[PDB]
């Protein structure tokens, strides 16, 4: 069956985007701050404002990394789009 | 077999069923905020008859950057901007606050300059305020920002709608090269400043005005104010008076507004307030533009002056003479009672 | 726009694609999952779907335990198939 | 290494479907796009008149499998069913061709018995067609399918419709728990079985029809085929004259029936081709069931058997009896001339 569904491809774009940075430097397997900004930076520029306090993203690094490893697994990275998905529902739900 | 993998994955994840604890940074981060009041003042503006109340809630109660973001937003968002919207979706006064709202200082400053300078007239009162009151570091953003937004400097269009010694002093006053504080007080100059004034003016059967705005301008504030007060020991009236029997007309407005900033900013910037409100009706355009203006940068100690000199408070005053949303949103800019 | 921007368009929207059929318009009931699913997703299921298999991963979804699934639930069952997916790397 | 493929990996289960079979007629076309093929078919239905060369042409040029695609791909195009498309679209025997190409084996099979039992006017020809051609697998298949699209067992409407020795045997046939092939050859029970089924029978007054159903419902076919060769031995009419000297009706026509499938499925299906054609007007009913149904099974054989027997090939056949893009439709599923 080719031509994947929309969903599909969708969990596809998610996977890959991951590995298209966490393979980059230090750890192939997770991100590291450089690596997460340059992935959000570049992947969703839609969904930053017009400034970024460097604190916030210090503290949603900090947020992120549930095991406490100065890392983002893909789980984690799993947990981040969720939360952007969430936003965006929330925009969608009421309006 | 792939259900059997996702329960795997599921009590890997538990059933942590609350709001997720980055929840909270992710929509900090991503400024969801800014994203929320674009999305509400959209659904304001496109409701039937308009909800004016939310947009001046939301904006009225935001700093300038917030608004930027906003803006920001706004644009992304709807495709259109924020500026445009609220143009066509307001009228009256209110109106010329919310557009004033959404400008940077330095834009909006330089905006009232050219709206000063439109036409074959010229609004010289609001230049006088603008240009008198203003900082070095203010105006010289104001120059940079005036020179992007039209075509020409400011001191071109300056010089190309004023005359004489008024012109001269406006020019100067705009180059926002006066002389920063100094930790050395030099009461020399500031006796020889002083004693330099009177000798200019009032011991004089004329007036000697290049000394006067060379003095005026070059000179700094604190230094300016002591100079002032040594100006009371040679003089048998204060500077103000001293300028309204000197010169007439706008060179006479012109130094009575500087050397009022100069004392006493928001003083200045409080009777000037109170004169908008006076009399009959409402000079508008002036309490707008302070309001606006000065939101942000010294409220409080005008609203302290306003209160001390008139008795009751700046919020008294505005909410007596304007009604409605306008009023709402001039009362928000104010930030309280007194 | 982005294609990552674009994917978790498609997340979002997908959802509500099928949750306002069916009572709760922002609940995913077992029918409305089901049909999201086939129709979404069809490798998933497969041809032949396990109704007890099924049950069990509606009442695994059901967090909160109101019979049906909402958006974030939603999104721990896409991040859960992500993950998988992932594993095979 | 993509979602799709790993989601497919895992659901393959063990089981995949069936490999399958090299003398069915309609192969798996080559180069399958569903997406370029549900938009052709939907351009051909909307087009003023309908298109049904085009339809005919794309649906009978593809394996059922890439008919499944094509339906799930028009439905995401169009949000509507293909088959209610077509159904609207199209109209008489055309009409049944194609809603019978459209359906997965079982589901086709499942709603031709119920059309078969559906009614006081029962149509045993069809259900005995059914019910004594279908393998263990495809009935097992088809009792779960037709239990998940009727809410009700297979086996309850049979008896419901049914009775007798007629009902005992569809019943029994039903269960699809024939014995499968074996690894030996059971020469002892062959002889048993033959004697058997002559004692139950041909040797004897009336007859002992539950010894024929469960000698003909529970052996392997291959056995079968050895027991009716040494039935010959025993007695001086072969299976077939047996039953018909034995009983009558239904249940011979069950029985009789059934004995073909055993003995030779193609030609069962070849000489049932036969009647539906060689008189007046067509049996358009068993024709299309024929086509559709076998099409990727044992078409190949059954147009061998029919060319040999009948001395001009089925396509030669339908060509006589049918017309219009009903016979082109009907003509694609053989597959060719001879
Ligand atoms: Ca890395
Ligand atoms: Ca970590
Ligand atoms: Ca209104
Ligand atoms: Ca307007
Ligand atoms: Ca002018
Ligand atoms: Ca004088
Ligand atoms: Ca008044
Ligand atoms: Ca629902
Ligand atoms: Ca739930
Ligand atoms: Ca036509
Ligand atoms: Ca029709
Ligand atoms: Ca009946
Ligand atoms: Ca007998
Ligand atoms: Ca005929």
């Amino acid at each position: 069956s080719h031509m994947a569904c929309p969903l599909e491809k969708a969990l596809d774009v998610m996977v890959s985007t991951f590995h298209k940075y966490s393979g980059k430097e230090g750890d192939k397997f997770k991100l590291n701050k450089s690596e997460l900004k340059e992935l959000l930076t570049r992947e969703l520029p839609s969904f930053l404002g017009k400034r970024t306090d460097e604190a916030a993203f210090q503290k949603l690094m900090s947020n992120l990394d549930s095991n406490r490893d100065n890392e983002v697994d893909f789980q984690e990275y799993c947990v981040f789009l969720s939360c952007i998905a969430m936003m965006c529902n929330e925009f969608f739900e009421g309006f | 077999s792939t259900v059997h993998e996702i329960l795997c994955k599921l009590s890997l994840e538990g059933d942590h069923s609350t709001p997720p604890s980055a929840y909270g940074s992710v929509k900090a981060y991503t400024n969801f905020d800014a994203e929320r009041d674009a999305l509400n003042i959209e659904t304001a503006i496109k409701t039937k008859g308009v909800d004016e109340v939310t947009i001046v809630n939301i904006l009225t109660n935001r700093s300038n950057e917030q608004r930027q973001d906003i803006a920001f937003a706004y644009q992304r968002r709807t495709k259109k901007e924020l500026a445009s919207a609220l143009k066509s979706a307001l009228s009256g006064h209110l109106e010329t606050v919310i557009l004033g709202l959404l400008k940077t200082p330095a834009q909006y400053d330089a905006s009232e300059l050219k709206a000063s300078m439109k036409g074959l007239g010229t609004d010289e009162d609001s230049l006088i305020e603008i240009i008198c009151s203003r900082t070095n570091q203010e105006l010289q953003e104001i120059n940079r920002v005036y020179k992007e937004m039209y075509k020409t400097d400011l001191e071109k269009d300056i010089i190309s709608d004023t005359s004489g010694d008024f012109r001269k002093l406006m020019v100067a006053l705009a180059k926002g090269r006066r002389a920063e504080d100094g930790s050395v007080i030099d009461y020399e100059l500031i006796d020889q400043d002083a004693r330099d004034l009177y000798d200019a003016g009032v011991k004089r059967k004329g007036t000697d005005v290049p000394k006067w705005i060379s003095i005026m301008t070059e000179r700094s504030v604190p230094h300016l104010q002591k100079v002032f007060d040594r100006y009371k020991s040679y003089s048998p009236y204060d500077m103000l008076e001293s300028i309204r029997k000197e010169v007439k007309g706008d060179l006479e407005n012109a130094f009575l507004n500087l050397v009022q900033c100069i004392q006493n900013k928001p003083l200045y910037f409080a009777d000037r307030l109170y004169d908008s409100m006076k009399g009959k009706g409402t000079r508008d355009k002036v309490l707008i533009r302070i309001m606006v203006s000065r939101s942000e940068v010294d409220m409080l100690k005008i609203r302290s002056e306003f209160k001390r000199k008139y008795g009751k408070s700046l919020y008294y005053y505005i909410q007596q003479d304007t009604k409605g949303d306008y009023q709402k949103a001039l009362l928000y800019l104010c930030g309280g009672d007194d």
